[PDB]
């Protein structure tokens, strides 16, 4: 269903530094969440559980480039640092929040590199 | 990048309780877990226990009823306390980090020696002479493990040799030796720094012919 | 419940799998890790078969059924290790190593011993007490007897010598002490460390003069 739009362009010139976050819906327990990048195959960049912690996908140094915050009313925030933006970290980025009771919830970002 | 550095009293007594703390840089505690595991002296790695991203733990059954994990996220440190400690919990102590259960990330670790006997600080002595000239710091007499040995605080870390200990009636013994040009000695100054953490120790001793 | 077997062997240039077998590997990832001299832990697979970066592409893994195995290709000298594997057992899905294997790679290049024989300092004879500090570096195999005269005599008493350890160029170190009184020190003239590896005696000998 994500693959109409619903996602948000996002512009860069090479050399750009970038953060994206993304934020939980309220009253859920926090279940899950994880960053991709979406090619034709969705490709793990992190993954955070709230009891066994971060998971990185594949040879990451990746708990440089995301981070995970609570606020207020429960809601959790999940942000991603892009730096120094080559045209190869250019393409479709996904966090998914897996939630209860609400279930899968996907913020995308359409990384668009001059 | 991420360090996990554990720090403890290197030498504890029977039936008194044993503090280590892990003290982790470039890795966000609340996001992340940490494990203790401990390795007695020629044995293989037992895992001891795991605070979770949560601040819940669980331990391994065989120590749990005397094992404590807590931690302090605005210090941004892991606590072990273990109770009423025998003999056999004399270890190399570590804890690792990230990608639960494969930890990626792992202290050195802190030698933990049990033992009713009292801390003895090292006596340090100069190994000099009687192309290349090699020099030496004997660091006698000393307990609990370990010592360490640098040259010029650091500076000299080319051809340096420490050397394992010998332990001599309840006493170790170990040396280190570096070796430089002898257009060098003694025109240049050869200092070697020994420190033994346990007792707090810290000696620097110049090296003359 | 992980079984690993204690030891084993390979000859430089040739390929070795190490085994890891417990019951809940066909549904659990296991990981492994590398534990050199130094007692440092470095994780070399993860996820049964998968390489982390900067880790040399000669380490592979691979699962089936129940075992867990970890291949080394080309086997080089600083391979010499222990390998521990890592997975999770249990509802409660904790964390548990292997025993450990010890890995020795053979056919590496024989070197002599280089040895440096030190008198005592003028410092430590003014406690009463005389230490003569032999040491040995650069030598393989890792095997080495140390015999001292004083006087062209044998000398048992008072002897210590070192447990051979790997250096960072993958040779072996050691050192021997013979101490005495300070007056035996001066009662005596000849003082000669004699150090044997692989039927052939390196000496190195000192007078007071
Ligand atoms: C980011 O780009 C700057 C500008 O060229 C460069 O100096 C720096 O090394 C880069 N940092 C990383 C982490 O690649």
């Amino acid at each position: 269903e994500e693959l109409f739009n619903v996602g948000d362009d996002v512009y860069a010139l090479p050399g750009s530094d970038i953060n994206l976050t993304c934020q939980t819906k309220e009253k859920n327990f926090l279940v899950q969440m994880q960053w991709s990048k979406v090619t034709d195959k969705n490709d793990m960049i992190a993954l955070y559980h709230p009891q066994y912690g971060l998971y990185c996908g594949q040879e990451h140094a990746c708990e440089s480039q995301v981070a995970a915050t609570e606020t207020e009313k429960g809601v959790t925030n999940w942000t991603l640092y892009l730096r120094n933006i080559s045209s190869a970290l250019g393409g479709k980025y996904e966090c998914i929040f897996t939630l209860y009771p609400e279930g899968i919830k996907t913020t995308v970002y359409n990384l668009i590199v001059e | 990048q991420v360090q996990l550095k554990e720090s403890g009293p290197g030498l504890v007594q029977p039936s008194q309780t044993l503090s280590l703390t892990c003290t982790v840089s470039g890795l966000s505690l609340t996001n992340n877990i940490v494990s203790w595991i401990r390795q007695p002296p020629g044995k293989g790695l037992e895992w001891m226990g795991v605070i979770w991203s949560n601040g819940g733990t669980d331990y391994n059954s065989a120590i749990k009823s005397r094992l404590s994990i807590t931690r302090d996220t605005s210090k941004s440190q892991v606590f072990l306390k273990m109770n009423s400690l025998q003999t056999e919990d004399t270890a190399m102590y570590f804890c690792a980090s990230r990608d639960y259960p494969g930890f990626a990330y792992w202290g050195q670790g802190t030698l933990v020696t049990v033992s009713s006997a009292k801390t003895t600080p090292p006596s340090v002595y100069p190994l000099a002479p009687g192309s290349m000239v090699t020099l030496g710091c004997l660091v006698k007499g000393y307990f609990p493990e370990p010592v360490t040995v640098t040259w010029n605080s650091g500076s000299l870390s080319s051809g340096v040799h420490t050397f394992p200990a010998v332990l001599q009636s309840d006493l170790y013994t170990l040396s280190s030796s570096v070796t430089v040009p002898s257009s060098t000695w003694p025109s240049e100054t050869v200092t070697c720094n020994v420190a033994h953490p346990a007792s707090s120790t810290k000696v620097d001793k110049k090296i003359v012919p | 419940e992980l079984i690993q077997p204690p030891s084993s062997s390979v000859t430089l240039g040739s390929t070795v799998s190490l085994t890891c077998v417990g019951d809940e590997l066909p549904k659990r990832y296991a990981y492994w890790y590398q534990q050199k001299p130094d007692q440092s832990i470095v994780r070399v697979i993860y996820e049964d078969s998968k390489r982390p970066s900067g880790i040399s592409d000669r380490f592979s893994g691979s699962s089936s059924g129940t075992t867990a195995t970890l291949t080394i290709r080309d086997a080089q000298a600083e391979d010499e290790a222990d390998y521990y594997c890592l997975s999770t057992y249990s509802d409660d899905k904790l964390p548990i190593f292997g025993g450990g294997t010890k890995l020795t790679v053979l056919g590496q290049p024989k070197s002599s011993p280089s040895v440096t024989l030190f008198p005592p300092s003028s410092e430590e004879l003014e406690t009463n007490k005389a230490t003569l500090v032999c040491t040995i570096t650069d030598f393989y195999p890792g095997v080495v007897t140390v015999d001292w005269k004083v006087d062209g005599t044998p000398v048992t008493q008072g002897m210590e010598t070192t447990q051979p350890s790997k250096q960072s160029n993958n040779k072996y170190m050691a050192s021997s002490y013979l101490t005495l009184t300070a007056r035996a020190w001066e009662r005596h003239s000849s003082y000669s460390c004699q150090v044997t590896h692989e039927g052939h005696t390196v000496e190195k000998s000192l007078s007071r003069a």
